[PDB]
């Protein structure tokens, strides 16, 4: 039982420090959105980065 | 974590370059002095006409 109420706690904690990972309100670590699109040229073109959901 | 992640970004956001001030800061210094200078120049037209009459 004390193996198990560790391993709770240790679940609950992941949850945790996983949603408050938020830099401005976005964030890539949460699974919110499916990717962020960054400016890389003077005309608009993006850099892309995928969202890797932890 | 958070809270010196978040400084570091408005950080990021909002603070200046320093090093390029200091090269703008002299060549504005310099363009002044020769602005002056071409004004002053500029201003000494039309005192050739008294030399005229």
């Amino acid at each position: 039982n004390a193996l198990k109420s560790d391993f709770d706690s240790l679940r609950d904690q992941i949850e945790k420090a996983a949603t408050n990972a938020k830099f401005n309100g976005v964030s890539i670590a949460d699974g919110s959105t499916t990717k962020l699109t960054f400016l890389a040229n003077s005309d608009g073109s993006g850099f892309t980065v995928n969202a890797k959901t932890i | 974590k958070l809270q010196d992640s978040l400084d570091a970004g408005v950080g990021n956001l909002v603070d200046a370059d320093l090093a390029k001030e200091s090269a703008k800061l002299q060549s504005l210094q310099t363009k002044q002095q020769l602005g002056v200078q071409a004004l002053s120049i500029a201003n000494q037209s039309s005192s050739s006409i008294l030399s005229l009459f």
